[PDB]
Protein backbone atom coordinates (compact mmCIF):
# COMPACT_ATOMS: atom_id res chain seq x y z
CA UNK A 1 0.00 0.00 0.00
CA UNK A 2 2.68 2.49 0.59
CA UNK A 3 3.60 1.71 -2.75
CA UNK A 4 1.40 3.93 -3.80
CA UNK A 5 0.42 6.10 -1.32
CA UNK A 6 3.41 7.95 -0.90
CA UNK A 7 2.33 11.34 -2.48
CA UNK A 8 3.41 14.65 -1.16
CA UNK A 9 0.58 15.98 -0.16
CA UNK A 10 0.23 19.79 -0.97
CA UNK A 11 3.02 21.89 1.15
CA UNK A 12 5.58 22.15 -1.58
CA UNK A 13 3.09 22.50 -4.38
CA UNK A 14 0.46 24.76 -2.66
CA UNK A 15 -1.87 22.37 -2.94
CA UNK A 16 -2.50 23.54 0.67
CA UNK A 17 -3.23 26.82 1.11
CA UNK A 18 -2.03 28.91 3.39
CA UNK A 19 -4.79 29.31 5.28
CA UNK A 20 -4.63 25.60 6.38
CA UNK A 21 -0.99 25.85 8.01
CA UNK A 22 -0.95 27.49 11.24
CA UNK A 23 1.27 27.63 14.13
CA UNK A 24 1.29 28.14 18.15
CA UNK A 25 3.50 30.85 17.54
CA UNK A 26 5.77 33.20 15.33
CA UNK A 27 9.19 34.81 15.51
CA UNK A 28 7.90 37.24 12.69
CA UNK A 29 5.44 37.49 9.62
CA UNK A 30 7.65 36.75 7.94
CA UNK A 31 8.86 33.22 9.67
CA UNK A 32 4.89 32.73 10.03
CA UNK A 33 3.24 29.03 9.26
CA UNK A 34 2.84 29.45 6.00
CA UNK A 35 6.68 29.87 5.08
CA UNK A 36 6.69 26.31 6.79
CA UNK A 37 6.66 24.74 3.09
CA UNK A 38 9.62 22.20 2.54
CA UNK A 39 12.39 23.27 0.40
CA UNK A 40 10.39 26.90 0.17
CA UNK A 41 12.80 30.25 0.28
CA UNK A 42 9.55 32.84 0.75
CA UNK A 43 9.50 34.79 3.70
CA UNK A 44 12.62 34.43 5.54
CA UNK A 45 12.75 30.91 4.95
CA UNK A 46 10.56 28.72 7.42
CA UNK A 47 8.26 28.60 10.02
CA UNK A 48 9.93 29.77 13.24
CA UNK A 49 8.46 29.83 16.81
CA UNK A 50 8.26 33.30 19.18
CA UNK A 51 10.66 31.84 21.50
CA UNK A 52 13.42 29.03 21.98
CA UNK A 53 12.49 25.30 22.07
CA UNK A 54 12.67 24.19 25.87
CA UNK A 55 13.41 20.69 26.37
CA UNK A 56 11.11 19.82 29.04
CA UNK A 57 8.37 22.23 27.87
CA UNK A 58 7.51 20.92 24.08
CA UNK A 59 4.45 23.87 23.65
CA UNK A 60 5.09 24.77 20.60
CA UNK A 61 3.89 23.34 17.09
CA UNK A 62 2.81 23.49 13.21
CA UNK A 63 -0.45 22.53 12.22
CA UNK A 64 -1.33 21.46 9.14
CA UNK A 65 -5.26 21.01 8.10
CA UNK A 66 -6.29 18.45 5.22
CA UNK A 67 -10.10 18.98 5.45
CA UNK A 68 -10.17 15.74 4.49
CA UNK A 69 -9.02 12.00 5.89
CA UNK A 70 -5.82 11.12 4.49
CA UNK A 71 -3.27 8.38 5.18
CA UNK A 72 0.23 9.24 6.19
CA UNK A 73 2.53 7.33 5.43
CA UNK A 74 5.78 9.46 5.34
CA UNK A 75 6.82 13.05 6.69
CA UNK A 76 9.53 14.94 5.72
CA UNK A 77 11.55 18.21 7.76
CA UNK A 78 14.25 20.78 6.85
CA UNK A 79 15.23 23.79 8.98
CA UNK A 80 15.40 27.30 7.84
CA UNK A 81 18.18 27.52 4.93
CA UNK A 82 17.72 31.02 4.30
CA UNK A 83 20.01 31.37 1.39
CA UNK A 84 22.34 29.64 2.65
CA UNK A 85 22.96 31.88 6.16
CA UNK A 86 20.21 30.26 8.32
CA UNK A 87 21.15 27.72 11.42
CA UNK A 88 17.72 27.09 12.80
CA UNK A 89 16.52 23.57 12.99
CA UNK A 90 14.49 21.18 14.93
CA UNK A 91 16.65 18.19 15.58
CA UNK A 92 13.64 16.38 17.54
CA UNK A 93 10.05 16.28 17.11
CA UNK A 94 6.94 14.57 17.98
CA UNK A 95 3.86 14.65 15.75
CA UNK A 96 0.36 14.75 17.10
CA UNK A 97 -2.44 14.25 14.91
CA UNK A 98 -6.70 14.63 14.62
CA UNK A 99 -9.85 13.74 12.54
CA UNK A 100 -12.23 15.75 14.78
CA UNK A 101 -9.48 18.62 15.59
CA UNK A 102 -10.57 18.31 18.84
CA UNK A 103 -9.23 15.42 20.42
CA UNK A 104 -5.23 14.73 19.65
CA UNK A 105 -3.62 11.20 18.92
CA UNK A 106 -0.21 11.05 20.02
CA UNK A 107 1.73 9.15 17.33
CA UNK A 108 3.67 6.13 18.67
CA UNK A 109 5.28 3.82 16.57
CA UNK A 110 5.81 0.16 17.29
CA UNK A 111 8.28 0.45 19.98
CA UNK A 112 5.96 3.23 21.78
CA UNK A 113 8.40 5.84 21.01
CA UNK A 114 6.74 9.38 20.66
CA UNK A 115 10.37 11.40 19.56
CA UNK A 116 11.68 11.25 16.22
CA UNK A 117 15.01 11.88 15.21
CA UNK A 118 14.93 14.85 12.98
CA UNK A 119 17.17 17.42 11.26
CA UNK A 120 21.07 17.93 11.84
CA UNK A 121 21.15 21.06 9.57
CA UNK A 122 19.00 23.53 8.09
CA UNK A 123 19.19 22.61 4.33
CA UNK A 124 19.11 18.88 4.10
CA UNK A 125 15.50 17.30 3.53
CA UNK A 126 14.96 14.57 6.02
CA UNK A 127 12.58 11.26 5.29
CA UNK A 128 10.67 9.55 7.97
CA UNK A 129 8.39 6.50 7.66
CA UNK A 130 5.54 6.59 9.78
CA UNK A 131 4.59 3.15 11.01
CA UNK A 132 2.07 2.72 11.53
CA UNK A 133 0.50 4.76 9.35
CA UNK A 134 -1.87 7.45 10.39
CA UNK A 135 -5.30 8.55 9.67
CA UNK A 136 -5.79 12.32 10.09
CA UNK A 137 -7.61 15.38 9.12
CA UNK A 138 -5.24 17.55 11.24
CA UNK A 139 -1.28 16.87 11.60
CA UNK A 140 0.50 18.85 13.90
CA UNK A 141 4.71 18.59 13.94
CA UNK A 142 5.52 19.65 17.97
CA UNK A 143 9.79 20.02 17.65
CA UNK A 144 11.47 18.65 20.75
CA UNK A 145 15.07 19.79 22.21
CA UNK A 146 17.84 18.53 24.23
CA UNK A 147 18.89 22.05 25.02
CA UNK A 148 16.94 25.59 24.81
CA UNK A 149 17.61 26.09 21.14
CA UNK A 150 15.48 28.07 18.18
CA UNK A 151 14.50 25.93 16.15
CA UNK A 152 12.71 26.56 12.72
CA UNK A 153 10.68 24.38 10.50
CA UNK A 154 9.75 23.26 6.89
CA UNK A 155 7.59 20.36 6.42
CA UNK A 156 5.71 18.38 3.94
CA UNK A 157 3.23 15.45 4.17
CA UNK A 158 3.43 12.49 2.10
CA UNK A 159 0.29 9.67 2.05
CA UNK A 160 -3.06 9.74 0.10
CA UNK A 161 -6.58 10.33 0.50
CA UNK A 162 -8.26 8.01 2.88
CA UNK A 163 -11.32 6.46 1.14
CA UNK B 1 -2.61 69.33 -25.40
CA UNK B 2 0.50 69.51 -23.30
CA UNK B 3 1.46 66.12 -21.79
CA UNK B 4 0.12 65.10 -18.34
CA UNK B 5 3.33 65.63 -15.65
CA UNK B 6 5.62 62.13 -14.53
CA UNK B 7 3.10 59.99 -12.46
CA UNK B 8 3.87 59.87 -9.19
CA UNK B 9 6.28 57.64 -7.22
CA UNK B 10 5.83 53.81 -6.89
CA UNK B 11 4.95 51.90 -3.82
CA UNK B 12 7.59 51.34 -1.27
CA UNK B 13 9.40 48.14 -1.68
CA UNK B 14 8.96 44.83 -0.01
CA UNK B 15 10.68 44.84 3.40
CA UNK B 16 14.22 43.10 3.37
CA UNK B 17 15.08 40.16 4.58
CA UNK B 18 15.88 38.40 8.58
CA UNK B 19 19.29 39.88 9.58
CA UNK B 20 21.62 36.99 10.18
CA UNK B 21 22.03 34.82 13.48
CA UNK B 22 23.85 36.03 16.19
CA UNK B 23 26.97 34.70 16.79
CA UNK B 24 27.53 32.13 19.70
CA UNK B 25 27.32 32.44 22.90
CA UNK B 26 30.28 32.65 25.54
CA UNK B 27 31.99 29.47 26.93
CA UNK B 28 30.04 27.92 29.37
CA UNK C 1 -4.02 65.73 -23.52
CA UNK C 2 -1.26 62.87 -23.49
CA UNK C 3 -0.36 60.68 -20.24
CA UNK C 4 2.57 61.69 -19.15
CA UNK C 5 5.37 59.39 -18.25
CA UNK C 6 5.56 56.52 -15.52
CA UNK C 7 6.75 57.82 -12.46
CA UNK C 8 9.94 57.32 -10.82
CA UNK C 9 10.37 53.93 -8.37
CA UNK C 10 9.01 53.77 -4.94
CA UNK C 11 11.19 54.17 -1.72
CA UNK C 12 13.16 51.16 -0.31
CA UNK C 13 10.92 49.09 1.88
CA UNK C 14 11.18 48.88 5.53
CA UNK C 15 14.82 47.25 7.51
CA UNK C 16 14.64 43.14 7.59
CA UNK C 17 13.32 42.02 11.13
CA UNK C 18 16.59 41.02 13.63
CA UNK C 19 17.92 37.80 13.41
CA UNK C 20 17.76 35.03 15.61
CA UNK C 21 19.96 34.70 18.86
CA UNK C 22 22.99 32.48 18.02
CA UNK C 23 23.64 28.93 19.41
CA UNK C 24 25.27 28.17 22.51
CA UNK C 25 28.10 28.95 23.73
CA UNK C 26 30.57 25.92 24.36
CA UNK C 27 31.63 24.09 27.55
CA UNK C 28 34.22 26.71 29.35
CA UNK D 1 -3.26 64.99 -20.19
CA UNK D 2 -3.75 63.09 -17.09
CA UNK D 3 -0.88 62.07 -14.99
CA UNK D 4 1.30 59.25 -16.11
CA UNK D 5 1.10 56.11 -14.41
CA UNK D 6 2.65 55.52 -10.55
CA UNK D 7 5.92 54.18 -10.93
CA UNK D 8 7.46 50.93 -10.13
CA UNK D 9 7.69 49.72 -7.00
CA UNK D 10 10.89 50.20 -4.74
CA UNK D 11 13.82 48.29 -4.49
CA UNK D 12 13.88 45.76 -1.06
CA UNK D 13 14.51 47.14 2.19
CA UNK D 14 18.19 46.32 3.45
CA UNK D 15 19.06 43.27 5.23
CA UNK D 16 18.14 43.31 9.31
CA UNK D 17 20.16 43.56 12.41
CA UNK D 18 22.42 40.55 13.27
CA UNK D 19 21.17 38.95 16.08
CA UNK D 20 21.94 38.87 19.49
CA UNK D 21 24.89 36.14 20.95
CA UNK D 22 23.79 33.26 21.70
CA UNK D 23 23.26 32.05 25.62
CA UNK D 24 26.33 31.15 27.48
CA UNK D 25 27.17 27.34 26.85
CA UNK D 26 26.44 24.82 29.85
CA UNK D 27 27.47 25.38 33.70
Amino acid sequence: NPAICRYPLGMSGGQIPDEDITASSQWSESTAAKYGRLDSEEGDGAWCPEIPVEPDDLKEFLQIDLHTLHFITLVGTQGRHAGGHGIEFAPMYKINYSRDGTRWISWRNRHGKQVLDGNSNPYDIFLKDLEPPIVARFVRFIPVTDHSMNVCMRVELYGCVWL
Amino acid sequence: GPPGPPGPPGPRGQPGVLGFPGPPGPPG
